[PDB]
Parts: C-alpha cells; structure tokens; sequence
C-alpha cells in the first residue's frame, strides 16, 4: 500500500552550508545536550535530603533547561539553511553523565565554570571551521555563533566565576552557614 | 473617467499649487535685496518644509 | 526618480531634511499609485504590460 | 543670477569607504530595485481575473515593497558614511522585468526562491569585497550586511522553500483545489 | 593585624584575552576619557556669558557624559572577561584638555567631528589587534566593538558632519543670527 506521497523536488541552490562547518555544528549540538544532562545530575544532587541546597538545585535545573534550548537553537539554524532532510536520528545520543556527586556548592560551581569554558572553546572552534573553510566562508553562521552564543558564554562564565569566588572565600571557616546563606540568596531569600 | 477624477485629478491640483508656491518663495529669496538673505532663507525654508510636508 | 532626489538632499553636504522629506513623500505616493493602477488594470479584465508606451 | 549658495567645505577624514566596496554596494542597490520590479510583475499576474489568486498577488506586492525598502536601506547606509554627494542619478535604472507570466503558484514561488538565492549570493559577494580590500576592511558595513541583510535573506528563503514544498505536493492530483485553499491561507482565511 | 581575607583561587582557563588586544583596549579606555574631558571644555566654553550658546553647551556636556559611558563599557567588558584583577590604578589619567576655546559653533562642530573620526580609526585599530593576533582571534570582542562601538561612531560622525554643513552655509552672511537660531534648534526651540 502507498502510505506516503511521492516526494517532490524544488530548487536547491540556496542550500549552501559546507561539510566541515556542518559537521562541527552537529558535534556542538551533541555537546550542548551532554551539558544539559550533566546539569540535570547537579540539580539531582543538590535536591537530596542529605544535601538540601534548593537554591543550587534550582540554579542547575535551570541551567539544564537552558542547555537544551541551546541545542534546539543550533538545530533550528541548520533547518533554516536547508539541512537535516536526513541524518537526524544520529544527531544525538542520551547517555548517563560522567559525574553525579560534588563535595559542596563550590565544587559544583567550579565544575560548571569548567564545563562552560569547554563549551566556549568548542564554539570558537566551530566558528573557525565555518569561517576558514577555503571553499566557503559562512559569514552568517559565524556572526550568529559570535553574537548570540559567545555572548551568552562570556556572561555566563563571569557569573559562575563570581559566584565561585564569593562562596569559596567563606569555606575556610564558615562552610555550613556560608553555603546555607548563599543557597537561600540564590532563591532570592535574604535571611 | 471617475477613477481618474477621484484618485488622481483632485489631488494633482493641490500638489501643483503647493510646488508652484514653493518656487515663488525661492524666487523671491533669490531676487529681493540682491539675494543677500539667500543662505538663511534656504535654511528657514527647509525647516518650514519639515513642519508642513 | 523622486527617491533619488530624496537621497541627494539627505547627503551630508546638502543636508536638507525638509527637501528630502518632500521628495520621499512624492516617491511613496507614486509607488503606492503604481500598485493601485496595476490593480485597476486587472480589475477591468486587462493585464499589465510593463513595456507599454 | 545667483540661484544657489556657494558651497562650503567641512573636514572629510571621517569619509572612509573604499571604491571596490562602494561599487559593490551601488550594484546591490540596482539589484534590489530589479527584484522589486520583478515582484511587481508577479503581483500583477496573480491579480488577473483569469488567474485570480489574491493571496499570491498580495504576497508578491508585499515582497515588491520590501525590496524597495532594502534598496532604500543600502542608500541610507552610503549617505551615513558620507557618500552620494554626487553620482546619484546613475544609481538606478527602472526597466521592464524579464518575466511576466508563471504557470501557477508553484512556478512563481520557485522563481522567487531562486531570485532570493541570487540576492543572498550577491550580498555575500559585497561582504567579500568590503572585507577583503587589502587597503581597508570595512568592519561596520560587513557587520551590517551580515546581521541585517543576510538574516532577512535566510529566513525568507526558508519561508519560500517551505511554501513551495507544501504546495508542490498538491500538484499531481489537486492542482486547482490545492492552490485555491493555499491561496486563501495566504490571506489568513481558513475555508 | 589581619584586616583582609587570605585570597582564594578558582579555575582560570576561562580567562582568555591576549596581551596585544588587552593593551589596545586599555589605550582605548584612556582615549574615551580624554574625549570626555575635551567635550567638557567645549561645554564650558559655550556656557560663558560672552558666548551664550546654551544649545551648544548642552550638546557638548551630553557628549562628555556619553564618552564617559563609553569608557565604562570598555572597562566592564574587560571585567567580564576576567581582567583587571590588578593594574586598575594605571588605566586612566585625568589631564587638562588641549583646547579650551573655539571661534564659534562651526569650529567646535568640526573639531568634534575630527575627534570622533580619530576615535573611529582607533577602534578599528583595536579590532585589528584583537582579530589578527596570530595566537588568538578574539571573535567576541571584535564583534562587540564592531556592532556596538563602530555603530555609534558612524551615526555620530554623520550627525556632526550634517550639523557642521548646515551651520557653515550660514556663516558667510549670517554668522550671528544663523548661529543663534541653530543654537535654539539644538534645544528644540523653534523661534
Ligand atoms: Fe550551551
Ligand atoms: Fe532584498
Ligand atoms: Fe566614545
């Protein structure tokens, strides 16, 4: 039985992304998804009754959802350029994250800062691949990654670095009370 | 005929009268008092157009 | 043609915002009338020919 | 008689565009105008009593006005940079468009997609000329063309490509009813 | 006595600006401050009872505050990237401006246009240093300087150039009345 419609073909000259750039974008999509899964594990850790840091839990669950949105934005960009008419199933793979426990809020913030730092470096490498391909400099995608993605990365790194510095100063003598107060401030609660 | 009368002809008279008036104003700025006020008049006239166009 | 005059009066040397606005309005009106006439031509059962003299 | 004021001169060091970039911009302005005229002809075609596709007619008359706005934006950019103090009359030439009839909505959408694809390629060439001039990399104009003009181009191409795919699937067995319904949807009318 | 807290260290891989780019940014910060001081002197000049051009005075005091904001934006960018943990005191030096008097509004507008033209050229040189460092192309900062700073520069130059042209045409025969009217227009007053 004929369950589908015989495909039609329309002009394709407008579809211009080159392979190296497209492959770097596909790899970045998997990286964003991997980051969302690692943040979910951080949210889960701080949600435990024996850890009980709801401010940190919410911070990381929010970060997980944001990374999922980053992956979706990259996928939407490829679709807009005429890609992903096939090879969609292989774009992503969900796997358990590498780390599932942290000693305290400082370790988690420093790990998040390092993850963001890795993502920033990876995006800069996608930009290089897309800009320096000898056959096609993808001006628009390079601009999009630079003005949207890197913008979010640098602001995010500075935010995490500041949080880590502020909380770490409290650790030599005020580990419990310092983290407790900092955690409630993440929820907008001034004790 | 009615389409031209309604959509073009009525308004043409107003536009032409307006533009003819502008040329008369400039002509006077150029000729009166040996055209001495010309540069200031063009500035003032341009400001007037900004308010009335 | 009016659009080019509007541009000329908006260069930094001429810088006549009033004159530029006058021509921009004439340009916008003529553009709008172009579409209106094309629609009238087809409303009456004819077809537009852009090379008609 | 002295009908004009003796010109004055002010500092000109701020006027920095170079020739190759400026000439590519002038050529792009004529291309946008040419596109506006070709869209006017599409609007005229679908307005005919024997074609009667008001949705397509409006779509293309809107596109014609948008291309005219693109030409105006490029002209305004040159004026802002201190150009067009002369050589304004030669910037544009209005001529009858090359095509005046299309078999149906699909042919017109595919032609529009191809026209947009050509404009995108031309803008990328203006960017190359403006960025790679060995004497002056025009950072700001390159950024403007990339973030504003290319942005509009890629979104527009995807929109037209999707419309063409959707309507073309209906052509093997539902040419008349399929186009009729699609046309009313362009007007926001669900029959 | 121990008046401060023993410093802590957090990950630093995210701090990536290179020296040539950072030094060009530091020099640009001093240049913006220098421009704010020169505009303050213009505001002071037109505020004098014997000059009495309140429209020009306000125009230049506003410009002085805007240049101070430009300096602050560049400083904030460096802070976001992890810089200025030291070498902050040497970032700026306040010194009397070079010029303190102008013959009239035209001379001041032309001087302002020339100052802006110099700033535009300097920003383009910061962009070159940041983009062309063989070890690190700072994509994000280059994009920020191009899309934010150069955008403001080109619009500002065109505005000043137009004001200078308009007023200068009035100088051969209407120096006093022409400047008086132009000055009130700067205040939004149509006499
Ligand atoms: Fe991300
Ligand atoms: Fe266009
Ligand atoms: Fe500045």
């Amino acid at each position: 039985t004929q369950c589908n419609v015989n495909p039609v073909q329309i002009p394709k000259d407008w579809i211009t992304m080159h392979r190296s750039c497209r492959n770097s974008m596909r790899q970045q999509i998997q990286m964003e998804v991997g980051a969302s899964l690692q943040y979910l594990a951080m949210g889960a850790h701080f949600s435990k009754d024996v850890v009980n840091r709801p401010g940190f839990a919410q911070l990381f669950f929010d970060a997980a959802s944001e990374e999922r949105e980053h992956a979706m934005k990259l996928i939407e960009y490829l679709l807009m350029r005429g890609e992903l008419t096939n090879d969609v199933s292989s774009l992503l793979q969900v796997r358990p994250p590498t780390r599932s426990s942290w000693k305290g809020g400082v370790e988690a913030l420093e790990h998040a800062l390092s993850m963001e730092s890795d993502v920033t470096k990876s995006i800069r490498n996608v930009i290089k691949a897309c800009e320096d391909d000898s056959e096609f400099n993808d001006y628009h995608l390079v601009d999009y990654l630079t003005g949207d993605f890197l913008e979010e990365q640098y602001k995010g790194q500075r935010d995490l670095a500041g949080k880590a510095s502020t909380l770490k100063k409290l650790m030599d003598r005020h580990e419990a009370l310092g983290e407790f107060i900092f955690d409630k401030k993440l929820l907008g609660i001034d004790v | 005929a009615q389409y031209l009368e309604e959509e073009f002809i009525e308004d043409h008279a107003e536009k032409i009268r307006t533009l003819a008036g502008h040329t008369s104003d400039l002509k006077k700025f150029i000729t009166a008092n040996n055209g001495h006020d010309l540069s200031l008049a063009l500035y003032v006239f341009d400001e007037y157009l900004q308010k009335t166009v | 043609d009016y659009l080019l005059s509007a541009a000329y009066f908006n260069n930094y040397q001429t810088n006549r915002a009033g004159f530029s606005k006058l021509f921009k309005k004439l340009s916008d009106e003529a553009w709008s009338k172009t579409i209106d006439i094309i629609k009238h031509v087809t409303k009456r059962g004819d077809k537009m020919n852009f090379d008609q003299h």
